[PDB]
RNA sequence: CAGAGUGUAGCUUAACACAAAGCACCCAACUUACACUUAGGAGAUUUCAACUUAACUUGACCGCUCUGACCA
């Protein structure tokens, strides 16, 4: 029932959601963050943490994604957040990195669809 | 535009496609030290230049004038690549003719 | 995309220095001709 | 709003753009590489590319004209006909530069000549007056230089 | 009527004398890297935030935490620097990652953030759901 | 005028005529670069003859079958013989001829006596009024002992300098000491006469040119000098 | 050889700790080529001590810069 931020129909990307996640691809490392609309973070997966660090093999591939991505899965359901929002540029939501870090959150019970908010 | 042109796909096995990824794990590396080399030597050069030129400057001012002023017999310059082996310096290949086509 | 099998040939120049080049026939030593 | 102080922050086209040689620099410098192996003759015209690029100095166009072939005629051992031997094609890849100063061009140029692959030719000369300009121009660049003139 | 400007132009600093000569952006995405780094500086004129974005007091939180604990930094990155190298030692760790195919416990991975990096997110999320802002004032 | 005198030198360089020697990685570099070669590319003029020739055998005009073709190419490869890369020069270590090193570039060096010792220095000349730094270059090549060589002349800036200064035995107010600059020049064709080699000029690489320059020389020099 | 100045892979007034970070840089794929994009690999706190976090505060040592010394 809470109202939705529309607008920005000018600019990218829209900001019609109440969570939304970003992602966040460095020479380094690739971080993956979950924040509400007006800022503030409710959780993050980011590889300079040393609790994945000891099992992954890289910070900057495939694999590290996957990482990540499960273990978001996982605190985004013991966080309580089940629907969350991705709005992705062309190239970055082709890549096969991609696809599969969506695959951890439909294993996982993340949905990225929010609901659409009940006017009346 | 023959389909018998065509070669059969040899399967690729799998111990092969591991030398294929450590060659090219280092292929990137050795290349980069390739252009480490490089991107020294430029620059070795280029404060050994300036610090020339400087030199120079403080030598003689009318030489500077001259020093940095363009050659115009410069840039009809041409130069082939080098050869597998020296050439011999008593060869006399036979007669040939030689044509074009466009 | 489409192209032959190019094998491992030389030729011989003028002063009969040697450089590598692709040939479309196994002919792996060529020295061009006086004109 | 023009009274206000915030007045031409929406300004964007000031940041947008709207050959003879000088007397410390070069005009416009033009490379020649020659080769029979079409692999080679672009690898080294794609390497000066990177290379030019990594120097900080403009480039102008890197195009193709038409591959010219040759074919050799072999004389038949006793005898004086000739024959048919071999079919060569000489590719030649040619990159624009303008814009090199005269204290950089014996640097540049030691470099080319050092790292010149297995049977290629460089070649350096200036190819200007020749330079007719007739490229074909976009619709944006027309409307603004009709505004010229007009 | 004309009025100066009460702080710096946002472009006034690029020099236009050289702009052929500058680096361009050649990409969407490093303008956008500029952008929203851009976007969090403070301005001298209305911006979103100011009508729309949450105020904090200029006070700091105050903490009634346990003091933190002490660890030490060279010794805990020399065991951490040679536990990936003899990580990226192996073949067949190496294997799985170039073929996208390795995996990680999640179990133990939770247990191993639990200690590291447990309290500071706790208490990020804690402070977004308003546990701090309703109890303890 | 100033106390410190003026010289132009030349350092002439002559370019390999053969490329360098492969490391062995690059040895992997053409062997799979032909191995994603036939890998990827169908089948030449020359293999389709060659399986006609094989089915039509199997199933039973042509003389010349295209195995023999290679063994009549592969005949003459025993025939003719290719240049040496090794030469004699490079079994005597001969740092005089052209024929030594012929994979990597050799700088001339040349014997000057200066301060009562010879010194293995570059080509040097004094600088004149009214002349370019390049044509004192151009003037130390025709100063040099029989010398008939064509050099290629790049750029006008100098490529280095060095300043020596005398050993309180000529360092006077009026002449404090020398200072030399150096320019890059390219070796075309040409060669020294057989009168004097071994007193009046050696050429070496950048490996060994260390042995026969100044320390503090030497350090200059390979501030310009390349092994490419 | 002496007297001053300096020290994180190339750069950075990155490093509160939870953690040695960002960019630049190199290879492969597309392209004549560049560039964008996708997929890869390479990286650093100069070394020893000081109640101890300490690249960070103090010493010694080591490595660079400048000036004198030496100087063909």
């Amino acid at each position: 029932v809470a109202r939705k931020e529309r607008g920005w129909r000018t600019v990218f990307p829209s900001r019609e959601f109440w969570h939304r996640l970003r992602v966040i691809r460095t020479q380094h490392h690739v971080e993956a963050l979950v924040e509400h609309q007006n800022g503030k973070v409710v959780v993050s997966a980011s590889t300079r943490e040393w609790a994945i660090k000891k099992h992954l093999y890289s910070t900057r591939n495939v694999v590290a994604c996957e990482s990540i991505g499960r273990v978001l899965a996982q605190r985004c359901l013991e966080a309580g957040i089940n629907f969350m929002v991705y709005q992705p540029t062309p190239w970055e939501a082709a890549s096969d990195s991609m696809k599969r870090l969506q695959s951890a959150m439909t294993e996982g019970g993340v949905v990225l669809r929010e609901p659409q908010r009940i006017y009346e | 535009l023959d389909k018998a042109r065509e070669r059969p796909q040899v399967e690729l096995t799998f111990e092969e496609t591991e030398r294929r990824a450590l060659l090219l794990k280092k292929w990137s590396l050795y290349k980069q030290q390739e252009r480490k080399m490089e991107r020294d030597t430029i620059r070795a050069m280029l404060e050994a230049q300036q610090e020339a030129l400087e030199e120079l400057q403080l030598e003689s001012p009318k030489l500077h004038a001259e020093a940095i002023k363009r050659d115009p017999n410069l840039f009809p310059f041409e130069k082939e690549g080098p050869h597998y082996t020296p050439p011999i310096p008593n060869y006399q290949p036979p007669e040939g003719r030689y044509n074009d086509i466009t | 995309q489409a192209y032959a099998r190019l094998y491992p040939v030389l030729l011989v120049k003028q002063d009969g220095s040697t450089i590598h080049i692709r040939y479309r026939e196994p002919r792996r030593m060529l020295a061009m001709p006086i004109d | 709003y023009k009274t206000k102080p915030t007045h031409g922050i929406g300004k964007y086209k000031h940041l947008i753009k709207a050959n003879l040689g000088t007397d410390y620099e070069y005009g416009v410098l033009n490379i020649h590489l020659t080769a029979y192996d079409m692999t080679l003759a672009e690898s080294y015209a794609q390497y000066v590319h990177n290379l030019c690029n990594s120097l900080s100095i403009k480039v102008e166009e890197s195009y193709a004209m038409p591959t010219k072939t040759i074919e050799v005629l072999q004389l038949q051992d006793q005898g004086s006909k000739m024959l048919l031997d071999s079919v060569l094609t000489t590719h030649e890849r040619v990159v624009q530069i303008s814009g090199l100063s005269a204290t950089f061009a014996e640097i540049f140029l030691e470099i080319i000549q050092s790292s010149l692959p297995e049977g290629v030719r460089l070649s350096v000369k200036e190819h200007t007056e020749e330079d007719f300009k007739g490229r074909f121009k976009a619709r944006p660049e027309l409307e603004e230089l009709l505004a010229k003139l007009k | 009527r004309r009025t100066p400007p009460l702080g710096p132009m946002p472009n006034s600093d690029i020099d236009l004398s050289n702009l052929e000569r500058l680096e361009k952006y050649r990409s969407f995405d490093r303008y956008r890297r500029r952008a929203e780094q851009e976007a969090q500086a403070p301005h001298w004129w209305r911006t979103y935030r100011e009508y729309f974005g949450e105020k904090t007091d200029p006070k700091e939180k105050i903490d009634i935490g346990l003091p933190p604990p002490k660890v030490s930094r060279t010794q805990q990155l020399l065991e951490r620097k040679q536990a990936i190298q003899e990580l990226r030692a192996n073949v067949e760790e190496e294997r799985a990652a170039r073929l996208r195919t390795a995996s990680v416990p999640l179990d133990a991975v939770r247990a191993e953030w639990e200690r590291t990096c447990g309290p500071y997110h706790k208490q990020r999320l804690a402070e977004y759901y308003g546990l701090y802002r309703d109890l303890f004032h | 005028g100033s106390p410190w005198r003026l010289l132009g030198a030349l350092c002439l360089q002559r370019p390999p005529v053969v490329s360098k020697p492969l490391t062995p990685l690059q040895e992997e570099m053409a062997s799979l670069l032909q191995q994603i070669e036939i890998e990827r590319s169908l089948y030449s003029d020359h293999e389709l003859r060659a399986l006609d020739e094989n089915q039509r055998l199997a199933k039973k005009q042509d003389i010349l079958l295209a195995q023999d073709l290679e063994d009549m190419w592969e005949q003459k490869f025993l025939q003719f013989k290719l240049g040496a890369r090794i030469t004699e020069a490079d079994e005597k270590n001969d740092r005089t001829s052209l024929n030594r090193k012929l994979d990597r570039n050799l700088v001339l060096l040349v014997r000057e006596k200066f301060g009562d010792q010879d010194v293995w220095i570059l080509p040097q000349a004094e600088w004149q009024p009214g002349e370019t730094l390049r044509g004192t270059a151009e003037r130390t090549l025709a100063t040099l002992s029989e010398n008939n060589m064509e050099a290629k002349f790049l750029g006008n800036a100098p490529c280095g300098h060095y300043t020596f200064k005398f050993p309180q035995a000529m360092r006077t107010e009026s002449n404090l000491g020398a200072k030399v600059f150096f320019f890059k020049a390219l070796l075309l064709t040409g060669d020294f006469s057989q009168a004097g080699n071994k007193g009046h000029h050696v050429w070496v690489t950048k490996d060994e040119l260390g042995d026969y320059l100044k320390p503090k020389y030497l350090a200059q020099v390979r501030r310009f000098v390349s092994d490419l």
